[PDB]
């Protein structure tokens, strides 16, 4: 699990830069985001953004790491359902009972 | 053996273990604590629940079961079933809303994470105000109560740093445990720091007359209301009291105390003045009308001596009446049968 990120590019990361560009908030230009590899799910250009923050305008700036941190644990995504004790773990989506 | 040093390291190993980042970590959790409040703040809406009610279910859910609710205070909400039943609400809460809940528990998960990074800030500044009265420990403890509640008020959004932040609310909640706890006996925040000063200006005047000030001297140099009398009376409470046990004249085994009589308690000689007192007055008590004595009687006598509501129907003019008749013959027949005349007190 890394955290927070810097610049190089943005693929299938967190929703904070999702403001710094409306065009994946709004509209859905981020399947032509892309510079140029569509005439001849996260992404981003080479470098266009700092780290994290609120971009009005630089009103929640943070300049600086990049921790990785490795916890031991086991990640699941998509549980589902085994009702012989009581419900554990979570859906797709819908109850995630826990 | 010995305290302050495990704990002074117990701080260090999962301080020197988790120091926190100068920003960023700050500010992330910092986010993380606000976006709680704000959470919860709405929990309370959709759920028609008590903010305090929130707070406590979700902290146990993180903090403790249901172990650390029963013995720190009494059985008022159901150990198992009030907290559970509660959070079966929350979780129960459609994804808009339990969107929340997540961001509670993930929110008072980060206080946690924020509240450690800085128990050796509190150290540190605790290492200064010492000395005043109070352990060294007490003087941390009574820092970190004051750490978190520079927690619940810290706003990231107003960019200067927390660390600083936390210096103010912390020497705040320092001195006032000094000022409250360091005597015996209760003086106020009032005059404490008027009892500093008068410490001070005693120096001040010791600086040049020599002369240890007159409570003149003193009064003159403090400033407008100060008289002599007030000085010397100042002293006299900025005192210590005397330990009520301690080493008196050829010190070796004469414990102090054995040394302060008693009063309360009657010695013979009075314990037998009320039982003559009684009796005596008792038995001419009797040859009265006792429908006016028995008023006055019980009046000094029972209760408490107001002449006017003194008596149940009759008007005031027959009290007075048999009053100060009765009492006269009442002091008459005894002039012969002379009992209270030599005054058994």
């Amino acid at each position: 699990r890394v955290e927070y990120v810097k610049k190089e590019r943005a693929g299938l990361r967190l929703p904070l830069a999702a403001w710094v560009e409306k065009e994946a908030y709004k509209p859905g230009e981020i399947l032509a985001e892309l510079p140029e590899p569509y005439l001849f799910g996260d992404k981003i250009v080479a470098a266009i953004d700092p780290e994290e923050e609120v971009i009005a305008e630089a009103e929640g700036v943070v300049h600086l790491h990049e921790p990785a941190s490795i916890l031991v644990v086991k990640a699941r995504v998509y549980p589902f359902e085994d009702d012989v004790e009581v419900s554990t773990g979570d859906r797709v989506a819908p109850g995630d009972v826990l | 053996k010995i305290s302050t040093s495990d704990p002074v390291r117990q701080y260090l190993h999962e301080i020197g273990q988790v120091p926190l980042l100068t920003l960023e970590e700050e500010v992330e959790l910092a986010r993380k604590v606000e976006e709680g409040m704000e959470a919860i703040k709405k929990l309370s809406e959709i759920t028609g629940l008590d903010p305090d009610l929130i707070r406590e279910v979700v902290r146990a859910k993180i903090l403790g079961s249901a172990r650390v609710r029963h013995i720190p205070g009494l059985k008022e909400t159901l150990d198992p079933k009030t907290v559970e039943e509660i959070d079966q609400k929350l979780k129960s809460l459609p994804k808009e809303h339990k969107r929340y809940l997540h961001i509670a528990r993930e929110g008072e998960a980060a206080r946690q994470h924020l509240i450690e990074a800085n128990l050796r800030l509190v150290v540190s500044i605790a290492k200064k105000y010492t000395g005043r009265g109070l352990s060294f420990l007490d003087l941390i403890q009574e820092g970190n109560q004051g750490l978190i509640r520079a927690v619940e008020k810290f706003e990231y959004k107003r960019r200067f740093k927390f660390s600083t932040y936390a210096t103010w609310w912390i020497r705040q909640a320092i001195n006032r445990a000094i000022a409250d706890q360091a005597r015996t006996i209760r003086i106020p925040v009032h005059m404490v720091e008027t009892i500093n000063k008068l410490s001070r200006t005693a120096r001040q005047l010791q600086q040049e007359l020599g002369r240890e000030p007159t409570y003149e001297e003193i009064a003159e140099a403090m400033g407008p209301g100060w008289d002599a009398k007030r000085v010397e009376e100042t002293l006299k409470i900025a005192q210590e009291p005397v330990s009520l046990e301690t080493p008196i004249g050829d010190e070796k085994d004469s414990f102090y105390g054995d040394f302060i009589p008693d009063e309360h308690l009657p010695s013979p000689v009075d314990a037998a003045t009320q039982s003559l007192l009684s009796e005596e007055l008792e038995k001419a008590l009797s040859k009265l009308s006792e429908r006016e004595a028995m008023v006055l009687k019980l009046r000094k006598g029972l209760i408490d001596g107001e002449e006017v509501g003194a008596f149940f129907g009759v008007t005031r003019e027959r009290i007075r009446q048999i009053e100060n008749k009765a009492l006269r013959k009442l002091k008459y027949h005894e002039s012969r049968t002379r009992k209270l005349r030599d005054f058994l007190d």
